[PDB]
RNA sequence: CCCGCUACGGCGUGAGCGUCAAGGUCUGUUGAGUGCAAUCGUAGGACGUCAUUAGUGGCGAACCCGAUACCGAUUACUGCUGCUGUUCCAGC
């Protein structure tokens, strides 16, 4: 018996809150205006100290106690706002409950994470994020073409 | 062609040391119920203090607790996590869970509250067989 | 079509097929000590049994008066018959006596040393002991007393008697839990009582004169915690 | 039969004298396990690897059964054992465990290091491993080193009082034991309770609870109380009474004498045990045949 | 694919005009459940039961899915259902399922009371049962009016998206949701999003993991979201068509 | 090496062949095939064992997880089967 641990990728997605502009209708349209950036004071530490906090005040001590054993962010950037948290194969179904329940950070409101693939292993996580963003580049270049 | 587990019952006792304490203080029903939810604030959080329990013949340093079943550890073991502190009573107290039964038969005194609540859980047991 | 191919994959086979297939008078005596000594153990206990139906012909109780009858109507089969009243002093005196002597117990019992004297019973024989079976993994080996004529790997041999009983008494060791008191001069005021486990010494007493004995995984004695 | 073998002795150095609050909290806590229901306490002192070992034979331990703890198994009916956990980090000149072993009954450590930790379970003749729940895991448990010590012996121990102590530390305990339960293939795992104060005492049915929340199954954490709880007791008890494990100095009675179960009917001055004589060469046959006993 | 049925429409009677930033919003918002990728949307609409219903036969419904949401039914790929939630408390100023039935497409209830979850399990031939978990809960959840009404084709519709309003409301929601969970055998829960705001829509992920961690095994959480889901759907529309 | 242009070695295409070289690649990967190392969760029914206060409840374990495949040997545990040895109890 070694190591099974399970790895989650989540991405940042911030809703459009403007209801006294106008709005357009479409696919690659609206993946542009969900997939926006991310701000300034974002880093590995910042959402690591968020997700403490929402882990802390959402599920408490002992639930943090059985979540922090191996709860360690492997992989972020910035530039595209998709990152990857390694967990437990237990305590996967917590981890995915506390990414869903996270409201704010302490600098910018107004925002909304999905998690979307979740695996034991990180290398095939990587593959079908890269053919997911492939897909995104292909609705892209639809949109863009016509 | 089963059964599903309804709820489970808990049987605790308040085992409270420093005799002083034990003969001056006297815990009251709202106490009980304060204290439960200040220790599943502590050591759990929303969703540990949204477990269902209600209280069932309470005596003087004495608790039956129902709490369902896929539950059931979640509960007892923060029962047995939590110090009471700075809750009206000088001293901290230890708790001590004596058995735990999932079919109804524990033997206490010959009190007659028992025979009450298994009737209201027989009227209830009827209705799950019946419909 | 399956992959569990159970004829072809063992009885059809070439490395499998042969496993088992699928459809299916006195020098002669003396020239070891070894043998000889098994075959005196063996003639012990055959004369014991020949000697409770001997004593079920005789239909009387006493062991007494059975010797003396065997001795009337049975002179060959008397020949080889053990004599535990001969074999209690010609051994016990002498083993305590050793004890006493080796162990440096004497009338001042205020300067023992306990290290040095259960070493001292790590370095001596257990050839020629009473012992004790106290404690054991089967409930009928409790409750035997016995005294050693030959010390076994991981084996104990013993002999007791019953009413009529004269049987050589093979132990186990290997689960067992043995006793052994030694007396002191003074009469009812102090005794000593020392114990042994037979599974954990599992070697010759050849190799008992030399061997530094070590810590072992000691998982299997729940039984002593148990019983 | 339960064992609550970490108990704790509210002393840390040999300059330090515990005052007599102290000894009647123990009292009380002594007390309050003997309340709702315990079988064996091992109580637990703690000394460094750096400190500066006392020369003596009779001073090693201010434990002291025989004065106070003697008048206090009168009225309770239980036994106490002493038991050192060796705090050591670094392979420094001090080494006499000869001495401190064949004083105590359970010789446990506290390793803090890498190399300490590998050199405890090869070399250093302990009974216990524990580990420092309140800090954090030095660098990593592997498998088949825990397993092959399990195999020679000596198995891994969980402290649940110290869960019980602050609100920061739990984290850190849940993330050491269940690192401790999965690197330890759940073979060797004894429980015990470190509570300073008998205002931190549970019931078994709690600890019982405690574990099922933690990961090791239910009927593992009873068998690791009944079965791996009693049998390192009697593998320091035999270490350092008798011989390694060969030749025993206590009285194999029927059912009220044993090594474990009978401590004061044996002279704990140095090794011996006075028993009158029950075993007689002269007319003692086979048991079932006996008639004066 | 997925059913997302309990999106609320921004209105609570039928003399408030809806304004401008209302429907915007409700735009953003149900462009933001296409946006984690949904299949059907079922907006709800919430009526009083004191509330005295209009004599009309085309004025019903003040949702209007084919002249507002008809251009976004053609542009982003989806469509829409009406559904009405019943605020019944008492039985007075009432009894007419026969003309509501036949305009909208689900009707559904919210009981508070403890004669109202009886009115509601014996004479409404309604699709689900909704209650208040938002607010606390009525008396007590039993096995009696549940299993009478859940073995008659009635769901009971828990609302995911009530969570995410105030700190103090979660613990008295996951009371609610865990009663329900309880009382209800882990068969008839539909589980629906009720956010008025882009900013409180999660994924199936995050929902199931919920759902899951609430009480309910993963098969039935699944099973109930796909075939339970697009039963009633197909229940409301057989209650239209046929 | 064959075709066309040009003619001192030349140039353009065959999704043609032979030799040589290159830490460019090897899911070219296997009725499991990962390589920061997947081998799942739940519900219902059938069978076996153990304990019951009305008839149900608990359990299907332990060792260990490969890294191309195969075979033989050794070591850790459960159950069945044959043999041997020991102890205890009697049928005459």
């Amino acid at each position: 018996v070694r190591l099974k641990s399970r790895y989650i990728l989540f991405e940042i997605i911030f809703p459009p809150t403007d209801t006294n502009v106008e709005e357009s209708v479409s696919k690659a349209d609206i993946l542009l205006s969900h997939h926006r950036a991310s701000p300034a004071d974002v880093s590995i530490k910042s959402i690591l100290q968020e997700i403490r906090r929402s882990l802390s005040l959402n599920l408490g001590d002992y639930g943090s106690a059985k979540c922090n054993s191996l709860l360690q962010l492997k992989y972020f950037s910035n530039k595209t706002s998709t990152g990857i948290i390694r967990c437990h194969r237990e305590d996967c179904d917590l981890v995915i409950m506390a990414l869903m329940l996270m409201s704010k950070i302490g600098d910018v409101d107004g925002l909304i994470v999905n998690p979307v693939k979740v695996s034991g292993t990180i290398k095939k996580i990587e593959q079908f994020a890269m053919r997911r963003n492939s897909k995104i580049l292909n609705i892209i270049k639809c949109s863009q073409s016509s | 062609k089963k059964t599903f587990r309804e709820w489970q019952y808990f049987k605790l006792s308040i085992t409270s040391f420093d005799q002083d304490v034990d003969d001056a203080h006297a815990i009251d029903q709202m106490t009980w119920r304060q204290w439960l939810n200040n220790a599943l604030k502590r050591s759990y959080g929303i969703f540990g203090e949204g477990v269902e329990y209600s209280f069932l013949h309470v005596d003087d340093k004495l608790a039956y607790i129902r709490v369902n079943h896929a539950d059931k550890d979640t509960f007892s073991s923060s029962i047995s996590t939590y110090i009471s502190t700075d809750e009206l009573v000088g001293s901290p107290l230890t708790v001590s869970i004596l058995q735990e039964s999932s079919s109804l038969r524990l033997l206490e005194v010959t009190d007659d509250d028992r025979l009450w609540l298994k009737k209201v859980m027989e009227e209830e047991e009827q209705d799950c067989k019946c419909i | 079509m399956d992959r569990t191919q159970t004829f072809i994959k063992d009885c059809l086979f070439t490395k499998c097929l042969e496993d088992p297939e699928k459809p299916f008078d006195y020098q002669r005596i003396n020239k070891n000590s070894k043998i000889a000594l098994r075959e005196y153990i063996n003639n012990c206990k055959k004369n014991t049994k020949k000697c409770l139906k001997l004593a079920y012909e005789n239909k009387i109780t006493d062991k007494e008066d059975l010797l003396h009858y065997i001795e009337e109507k049975h002179p060959t089969i008397y020949e080889s018959l053990p004599q535990y009243v001969d074999f209690v002093p010609m051994y016990k005196e002498l083993w305590i006596n050793y004890i006493k002597e080796l162990l440096n117990i004497t009338k001042n019992l205020k300067t023992f040393n306990g290290s040095l004297a259960l070493l001292k019973l790590s370095m001596a024989d257990y050839n020629g002991a009473l012992l004790r079976v106290t404690k054991s993994k089967n409930k009928t080996l409790i409750g035997l007393q016995g005294i050693v004529i030959w010390d076994s790997q991981k084996f104990f041999i013993m002999i007791v008697k019953g009413n009529i009983i004269d049987e050589i008494k093979c132990i186990p060791k290997k689960g067992t839990v043995f006793q052994f008191e030694i007396p002191i001069s003074d009469d009812d005021d102090s005794a000593l009582r020392y114990s042994i486990l037979g599974d954990r010494f599992k070697y010759r007493s050849v190799d008992r004169a030399g061997r530094k004995f070590k810590s072992r995984r000691c998982d299997d004695m729940l039984y002593y915690i148990q019983n | 039969m339960l064992v609550d073998l970490n108990v704790p002795w509210p002393q840390n150095s040999y300059a330090d004298k515990v005052t007599s609050q102290a000894v009647n909290n123990l009292i009380k806590t002594l007390s309050t396990l003997h309340m709702l229901g315990y079988t064996h306490i091992a109580i637990n002192f703690t000394v460094n690897h750096s400190e500066k070992f006392p020369n003596d034979v009779k001073l090693l331990n201010p434990i002291d059964i025989k004065r106070r703890f003697g008048e206090l198994m009168d009225r309770t009916g239980l036994k106490l054992y002493s038991r050192i956990t060796l705090i050591i980090d670094d392979p420094s000149k001090g080494q006499s465990l000869s001495k401190i072993s064949q004083a105590f009954d359970i010789v446990a450590a506290l390793p803090i290091s890498e190399k300490g930790l590998t050199l405890s379970t090869t070399n250093l003749d302990i009974d216990l491993l524990t580990f420092q729940y309140g800090s954090r895991l030095p660098t990593f448990l592997k498998h088949k080193s825990i397993c092959s010590c399990v195999n020679r012996g000596v198995k891994l121990e969980i402290v649940y009082g110290y869960a019980l102590r602050d609100v920061q530390a739990r984290r850190q305990f849940v993330s050491n034991v269940r690192s401790v339960i999965r690197s330890s293939r759940s073979r060797g795992i004894v429980i015990g309770s470190g509570a300073m104060s008998p205002l931190e005492c549970r019931n078994i049915l709690g600890v019982t609870s405690l574990i099922k929340n933690l990961g090791l199954p239910s009927d593992r954490c009873s068998k690791a109380m009944g079965d791996l709880a009693s049998l390192v007791l009697l593998n320091g008890r035999l270490r350092n009474k008798s011989h390694k494990q060969t030749i025993v100095t206590g009285g194999g009675s029927g059912n009220g004498d044993d090594v474990v179960n009978d401590v004061q009917g044996i002279d704990d001055v140095q090794t011996i045990k006075v028993v009158k004589r029950s075993m007689d060469a002269e007319q003692l046959g086979h048991a079932s045949k006996r008639h004066k006993p």
